[PDB]
RNA sequence: UAAAUUAAUAAAUAAUUAUUAAACUAAUUUUAUAUUAAUAUUAUGAAAAAUUUAAAAAUUAAUUUUUUUUUCUAAUUUUU
């Protein structure tokens, strides 16, 4: 005689609180764009004397050797350290005010890593540009 | 209720055994290791002060002993003590006469013990069948093999 | 029976 | 509780047998069952059940299977544990040449995750080639061999060194041959024919994952719904309800609410004199 | 090829639209079992993938009841026969499967003492059949909407396969929007039972 | 008869009270059910005093309040430091 | 502060504190095997196992038996008052390897011949001591004799 | 047999069971580690995601505030370079190997003063219990 | 099989009629009536005997409007640690002191905090420039926290001064042995 | 004189809040994070919470503090059982230090996997998301512009419906309601596999 | 504990148990492990489950059980 002791958020609960909707919104941010100004605002977040790297690149370790972008001290996270939740101890506190970015080799991984973020309670990230952040050297 | 939900982090409380117990100089950085290795290594009770001697309140390991007969070493050292033939006790390996029923499949039972499980000790004391094939079924391994070299 | 002393 | 004189003399109130070592495996011996003699993860292998006494005599190290894996690892029938790289060389200066020869494939049978796409430069297959050729060339030495190849020869990419193994060697023969030990080359050829292979097996694995084959990281099939392109509940595809559609209004059985002013159908009771 | 070693399943381009699990639909390529497929190439519902059929094939409409409807398999249809297969593979996998349990049940009412959660069906879907779904779609019956499943023996519960309207998928599955996943709760002692 | 140690209860069989209940399985015996438990069960709690505090004197599982609400009589004399 | 923190990133493991909440004698011979490999037999026993991978399966198989608790290592270096700079691979490099019940050798005999020789290398430690006194006195009695004739 | 029903009281204490296991396996799917930074606080709040029904906030009369007193507090070893600034001061007194005595100011070693087998005369008492039988730690 | 007769042979003196006269029936009786006591006593006497003590303190907590249901849990709240066998001595022989425990739990007084695990004295984070004559900042930290606590326990003769005794010189009591 | 230590270092956290301020009572709700049953700490969760073990005289200030002392002050002696406690205390530290001297090693050689959960476990639980990287989990990405949402809540209705009585108080609704399956009388638990 | 080869149907064999004795082969935690040899051995049938034969109306297969309380004390499972 459950749901009398436990709530309705029992038995009628799709304990899959992971990704019924976020994955979609991940493919939404994939669609719009990211460009210079979308990095230039992040440049101001690098211009902010408080240095916490904004964008992160989820790319294989041989890839980054080929096009090194590590210049502004941005964070290089293996895409599982994001998915698995091992990266939350280094992730902004303001889940609703922060928007980092996610660079990736091919834009499928980026959105596939940014959906992991939005599963971790993060709200804004437009989630890709492998080539812009190099054209925005900063 | 008996399904307690608590941080099991609570059940090994380190309030009394922090690393300043086993490593007594760690806030001193020299990091010395002075542990208590085992319950076995316990040397014994020792008077912290000589003025309060530990009492003699005997145990079942003191108050119940026997007079020291002379071992073959104490008579090898000082032959001035082998003073009667009751001191020429047998070889140390000879423990004494048989004192128990070595029932098969059940250890060595005491005399007066339980014969619930000696169903085949009462049957291996009669002795092996004499003049009878050892192998009751299965065509004795001797009969299976062929006679060779008519004398052997 | 091998002990553990836990 | 009910502890009584000794380790393993705990609860002593349930009637189980203490002192019984429950951790130890059952001596299944003669009994025939898939659960025989198998570490519990190997229970699914019902095609090689390990029942029988001889499996009891040989998993357990019994009578004459007393050293059972009569040929375990640590014997090689072929090369008897001596490295097959000739040190007896004509000139002592060139003894270091043969170091780094491939004794087998080294790259395909292991199955490493070479995440290098086949269009990278050659200098990015050095971290793989090394792990099999240390004790032959320092890591920073390879990056002197795996760059002179890129500079001197017409080969640049992992895909090239897999499509031009003939054109590469002929360069090495007529241009290298004094510095680059051909050990590197046949190592360089063994990875470039793997990185190219795996990328074909990855690029295919990604190209089925769209066509709907959907296998997990460990490659077991997992069936999962496709993404929605249209309305979730079907409308022009709906199966008829399946229960006789005598509506709630043709036989006002229950669940029907009507204003009291608008009471219908009393043509003989109270609609004959409507208001 | 040998009479001993025969392909356990073979490739097949369906011309008709068969309902069964081994079935397919108009124009998709599927590796269905050999014995079944061999009574399709005689039946005409299927034809082995010659290079010609790999572009178009004359499928079947129940309207005029003959092989007139040309279904050309360009790259776009091959994005349609994938989502339409990937869909009705989840269907025919949970509908064919009969997912088992082992549970503890003391007392008399043959009542599972720790009744089942919609978590604990998606868990035995992904465990046994690898069918990964949202446990928000599993609607229970009326007897077990209150207390969970709760009772031994054969229980079933409905899984809602939502996205089937742009696949044009009806009459080739028993119910476009549901499927009956069929539990069974084989009670077991503490030796083999969990929870 | 197969008289082997480990084939049943080692020497015969005895029915101690920890067995007649809690048999093999915990149910536990078919005969020798068990003695009825004739201990003295504690009595249920008295009613608490009416609220007239508006401090949420009603709340039972709260951090502030000890369970017992016993403001009985010359308790004000039991003034504690 | 709306920024992914920037700095040299150290990673910290986890340390599981495991207890036993269900009796072991109700379960299988494999589940009892896992509990044995977690140093857990009796109800209420408690051990502190690491979060390394092959422990994660052992704990997983017996989840219905134990009650786990996870500690990040920094949340362990404070549960016992430990300076942040001292790691644990130098704290352990101080305790002797012969802690109570030193080894777990393949059977209680091999145990009882691992404790035997341990009680021998004590005898030899005093005997290698008692002759090292003689070998030095003997090498001097030689030099006293040798230099006697000069 | 199983005649009368499980006293419906008891199955409730068994619904707490599956909701214990449902809380173990939440622990046994955590990442094996946590990417952390040196400069930042140790565990400024930084728990796992265990803020479902958060308790004991009171910072005293809370079980954890012997620990998170120091975690949330500013981390002293604030950089990998600061670590060697701190790790280069600790010695190992008993470890096997050679040493350099005059590294201190004027200390004269102990083990080479009372020999190796002799231990200082520790005052044995209830509260103070020193290691007993020291000649068993030589393996 | 040894029936310990000479341990029972003189104890039939307190059995009843037929048992005292004959021996093989006298022993059989006592070696059973003894064999059931030491089985009743190990597994059954407590969970009866410790229910009189619970029925006592309860109905003695019941006099003060609280139950055992509330007192047993409102004690462990206050970390008070009085075994029930003791609360039964207080329920009877010290009624006021018991109701004091009663009126304590019902009070909204903050229970004592759980003990703090060991802390890291912050001198471990400084590197003493090793001079022979100056102590390490973490020792004279520990010492002062061990001497202030030795002056804490018991009225003694040790530098007997009112309230807090003398410390800053107690830490330097080695120079008093110096020349 | 009596003594009260409660820890190896003494220095108890101040028991009294402030000269008059609020007293900061401790959390008295049991840490069972669902929030619906709302349990209470039960005098063993309130003995653990105070730094004993689950029993009165285990690990607690009731076991560390001396049994007695010679009235002049000369302390007790090392009880043969006491030393074996100090070894049991040290055996927990070393159980913790070793079990972190292994972890502080594994992260050094990268040996700790990045995917959380053993291979067998991850096949068992469908909440650890598959660790695909360069593909989408459910096959093809939502190529169609989503603005593509299915809400379980629309069609999946789990309503605890009251099984309504056949209304005898009105004549006609008693006759329609007469669901002609009242011949449930063939429910004998008959032999389901024999005759 | 075992449960297999055989029996004009059980003194014989495996397997078990037992007596005596043994040597530390990659696999992991710094975890955890009763493996053996040599002899002694008058045995054919496994609670509650999970199922499987059989008119069974139980037998049969099955395979995990299969209790020895030093004394004072403490305790989290309640004939609501
Ligand atoms: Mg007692």
């Amino acid at each position: 005689n459950l749901n009398k002791r436990y709530g309705a958020p029992y038995v009628a609960k799709g304990y899959a609180s992971l990704d019924p909707r976020c994955s979609l919104d991940a493919y939404s941010s994939f669609q719009q764009t990211v460009t210079s100004a979308d990095m230039k605002k992040a440049l101001l977040s690098i211009d902010s004397t408080s240095s916490g790297a904004l964008v992160i690149d989820v790319r294989s370790e041989p890839e980054r050797r080929l096009r090194p972008l590590l210049s502004p001290a941005i964070v290089a996270l293996h895409p599982h350290d994001i998915l698995s939740g091992a990266a939350c101890p280094i992730l902004p506190s303001n889940k609703e005010r922060a928007e980092m970015f996610v660079v990736a080799s091919e834009a499928q991984r980026a959105v596939n890593a940014c959906t992991a973020l939005r599963r971790w309670g993060f709200s804004r990230v437009t989630a890709v540009s492998v080539d812009a952040v190099s054209e925005a050297i900063a | 209720r008996y399904r307690l939900f608590h941080p099991v982090h609570q059940t090994v409380p380190f309030h009394f055994n922090p690393v300043q117990s086993i490593f007594p100089l760690i806030y001193e950085n020299n990091l010395l290791a002075k542990p208590r290795l085992s319950w076995k290594d316990y040397e014994g009770r020792k008077e912290f002060d000589a003025d309060h001697p530990l009492p003699v309140v005997g145990t079942r390991l003191n108050e119940r002993t026997t007079t020291h007969k002379w071992s073959h070493w104490d008579q090898y050292i000082n032959p001035q003590i082998t003073q009667s033939w009751m001191y020429l006790t047998q070889t140390p390996e000879y423990v004494g006469p048989r004192s128990g029923h070595n029932v098969i499949k059940m250890g060595w039972m005491k005399i007066g013990g339980s014969w619930k499980y000696s169903r085949s000790y009462n049957d291996a004391r009669r002795g092996f069948a004499k003049g009878q094939w050892q192998e009751r079924k299965m065509t004795p391994r001797f009969m299976l093999a062929p006679r060779v070299s008519a004398g052997g | 029976i091998t002990r553990l002393y836990t | 509780a009910s502890t009584a004189k000794g380790y393993m003399n705990r609860v002593m109130v349930y009637a189980h047998r203490r002192r019984k070592a429950r951790y130890l495996a059952p001596k299944n011996a003669h009994v025939r069952s898939p659960l025989a003699h198998k570490m519990p993860e190997e229970y699914g292998n019902t095609w090689d059940p390990r029942s029988g006494v001889e499996w009891h005599n040989r998993m357990r190290n019994r009578n004459h299977y007393r050293h059972w894996p009569w040929a375990r690892w640590t014997d090689d029938p072929v090369r008897f544990h001596q490295d097959s790289v000739c040190h007896r060389t004509v000139s002592a200066l060139s003894t270091v040449a043969n170091n780094g020869a491939p004794e087998w494939d080294y790259y395909a049978e292991v199955g490493q995750a070479y995440e290098t796409p086949s269009h990278f430069p050659l200098s990015y297959t050095a971290p793989f080639i090394y792990q099999y050729t240390a004790q032959c060339w320092s890591r920073e030495d390879l990056q002197s061999y795996l760059e002179r190849i890129e500079q001197s020869s017409g080969l640049r990419t992992i895909a090239d060194a897999a499509s031009r193994r003939e054109a590469l060697y002929t360069w090495w023969h007529n241009a290298g041959m004094n510095v680059i030990p051909l050990g590197v080359l046949q190592h360089l050829e063994l990875v470039s024919r793997d990185i190219v292979a795996q990328n074909a097996r990855k690029s295919y694995r990604i190209e089925q994952h769209e066509r709907g084959i959907l296998r997990t990281p460990e490659m077991e099939r997992y069936y999962a719904l496709p993404h929605l392109r249209g309305p979730s509940m079907p409308v022009q595809l709906a199966q008829p309800s399946g229960k006789y559609p005598s509506g709630k209004f043709t036989q006002m059985m229950e669940d029907v609410a009507i204003h009291p002013l608008q009471k219908p159908d009393a043509r003989y009771k109270h609609n004959m004199y409507p208001a | 090829m040998a009479p001993e070693l025969q392909l356990e399943y073979i490739p097949i381009i369906f011309t008709r639209t068969i309902l069964g699990p081994q079935g397919g639909f108009a124009g998709e390529e599927r590796l269905i079992k050999r014995e079944v497929a061999q009574k399709y190439m005689s039946e005409g519902n299927a034809v082995t993938p010659s290079a010609e059929f790999h572009q178009g094939v004359w499928c079947y409409n129940p309207d005029s009841e003959q092989y007139d409807r040309f279904v050309e398999r360009n790259a776009e249809f091959l994005d349609f026969a994938a989502r339409k297969r990937q869909w009705l593979d989840v269907y025919w996998r949970v509908n064919t499967g009969y997912l088992l349990f082992g549970r503890q049940s003391w007392g008399q009412g043959w009542l599972l003492n720790c009744p089942l959660r919609k978590k604990d069906i998606a868990q035995k879907l992904w465990e046994q059949y690898k069918v990964r779904v949202d446990p928000r779609l599993i609607e229970f019956r009326e007897k077990d909407r209150r207390t969970g499943i709760q009772d031994l023996g054969h229980n079933w519960c409905w899984l809602y396969l939502p996205g089937a309207e742009e696949l044009a998928i009806d009459r080739e599955v028993y119910d476009n929007k549901r499927v009956k996943v069929r539990m069974h709760i084989r009670k077991m002692s503490s030796y083999g039972a969990l929870y | 008869r197969a008289q082997h140690p480990n084939a049943g209860t080692r020497f015969g069989r005895v029915y101690n009270r920890g067995f007649v209940r809690y048999g093999f399985g915990g149910f536990g015996m078919s005969v020798y059910s068990s003695k009825k438990d004739r201990t003295f069960k504690v009595m249920p709690v008295p009613p608490p005093p009416p609220a007239t505090t508006a401090v949420e004197q009603r709340d039972d599982f709260a951090d502030n309040r000890g369970l017992s609400a016993t403001t009985r009589t010359l308790s004000p004399t039991f003034r504690m430091f | 502060t709306t920024t992914i923190a920037a700095g040299p990133y150290r990673r910290v493991g986890n340390v599981f504190i495991v207890t036993c909440i269900d009796h072991p004698f109700k379960f299988s011979w494999e589940v009892n095997r896992m509990l044995r490999e977690l140093r857990l037999e009796f109800m209420g026993q408690t051990t502190v196992v690491p979060d390394i991978p092959p422990v994660r399966k052992r704990i997983w198989r017996v989840r219905h038996v134990v009650r786990v608790d996870q500690l990040d290592l920094d949340e362990a270096k404070a549960l016992i008052g430990i300076p942040e700079h001292i790691s644990f691979r130098d704290l352990a490099g101080q305790i002797p390897p012969t802690f109570g019940r030193g080894g777990s050798v393949a059977n209680p005999h091999m145990r009882s011949k691992m404790n035997f020789m341990r009680l021998r290398r004590m005898r030899l430690r005093d005997v290698m001591h008692r002759d090292q006194l003689e070998k030095r006195l003997l090498e001097e009695r030689h030099h006293a004799l040798q230099q006697q004739q000069q | 047999e199983l005649l009368h029903p499980l006293p419906v009281w008891a199955r409730r204490q068994q619904w707490l069971k599956r909701d214990t296991v449902e809380m173990n396996e939440a622990i046994l799917r955590e990442p094996y580690y946590r990417i952390k930074t040196f400069a930042q606080p140790a565990a400024f709040v930084s728990p796992r995601v265990s803020e479902s029904a958060a308790h004991e906030p009171d910072t005293q009369q809370s079980s954890r505030y012997g620990v998170d007193r120091q975690l949330r507090g500013p981390r002293r070893a604030v950089s990998p370079e600061r670590l060697q600034e701190l790790r280069e001061q600790l010695q190992f007194v008993g470890s096997i190997g050679p040493k350099v005595p005059p590294a201190a100011g004027a200390g004269t070693a102990y083990q080479d003063e009372y020999g190796t087998r002799l231990r200082p005369r520790y005052p044995q008492s209830w509260d103070t219990v020193p290691p007993h039988q020291p000649s068993r730690s030589e393996i | 099989y040894y029936r310990a007769t000479a341990e029972l042979d003189r104890l039939r003196g307190m059995l009843r009629g037929r048992a005292r006269l004959e021996r093989k029936v006298g022993l059989k009786r006592i070696t059973f009536l003894m064999r059931t006591q030491t089985r009743y006593r190990v597994e059954q006497k407590a969970h009866w005997e410790r229910a009189i003590v619970r029925k006592n303190v309860d109905s003695a907590a019941h006099e003060h409007g609280s139950g055992w249901q509330h007192l047993r849990n409102d004690l462990a709240r206050q970390n008070l640690m009085l075994l029930p066998r003791t609360q039964q001595q207080l329920a009877q022989y010290e009624p006021l002191a018991f109701r004091a425990v009663m009126e304590l739990c019902a009070s909204r007084v903050a229970p004592p905090p759980p003990p703090m695990t060991a802390q890291v004295p912050e001198e471990a984070y400084a590197t003493r420039p090793e001079d022979p004559k100056v102590a390490h900042p973490a020792a004279r930290r520990q010492l002062e926290e061990c001497v202030e606590r030795m002056l804490c326990t018991g009225r003694s003769d040790v530098l007997q001064r009112e309230g807090p005794r003398t410390t800053q010189a107690w830490m330097d009591a080695w120079k008093e042995y110096d020349l | 004189y009596s003594e009260y230590r409660s820890s190896y270092t003494g220095a108890r956290s101040a028991p009294w809040a402030a000269p008059e301020a609020a007293p900061a009572y401790p959390s008295a709700r049991s840490p069972f994070p669902l929030e619906r049953p709302r349990f209470r700490k039960t005098h063993i969760e309130w003995m653990l919470h105070h730094g004993h073990g689950d029993r009165y005289g285990k690990y607690g200030p009731s076991r560390e503090i001396a049994d007695f002392e010679y009235a002049d002050g000369t302390p007790s002696s090392i009880s043969g059982k006491r030393f074996a406690l100090k070894h049991h205390q040290d055996h927990l530290l070393v159980q913790l230090i070793r079990s972190a001297a292994i972890v502080e090693r594994f992260e050094e050689e990268e040996l700790l996997p990045r995917i959380p959960g053993t291979p067998e476990q991850r096949s068992w639980d469908p909440e650890i998301p598959l660790f695909l990287e360069d593909v989408d989990e459910f096959g093809r990405p939502p190529r169609p512009v989503a603005g593509a949402t299915y809400d379980p809540a629309a069609f999946v209705s789990d309503d605890i419906k009251k099984d309504v009585r056949r209304p005898f108080w009105s004549r006609r609704r008693w006759a329609l309601s007469d669901n002609f399956m009242v011949p449930m009388s063939p429910k004998p638990k008959n032999t389901i596999k024999d005759e």
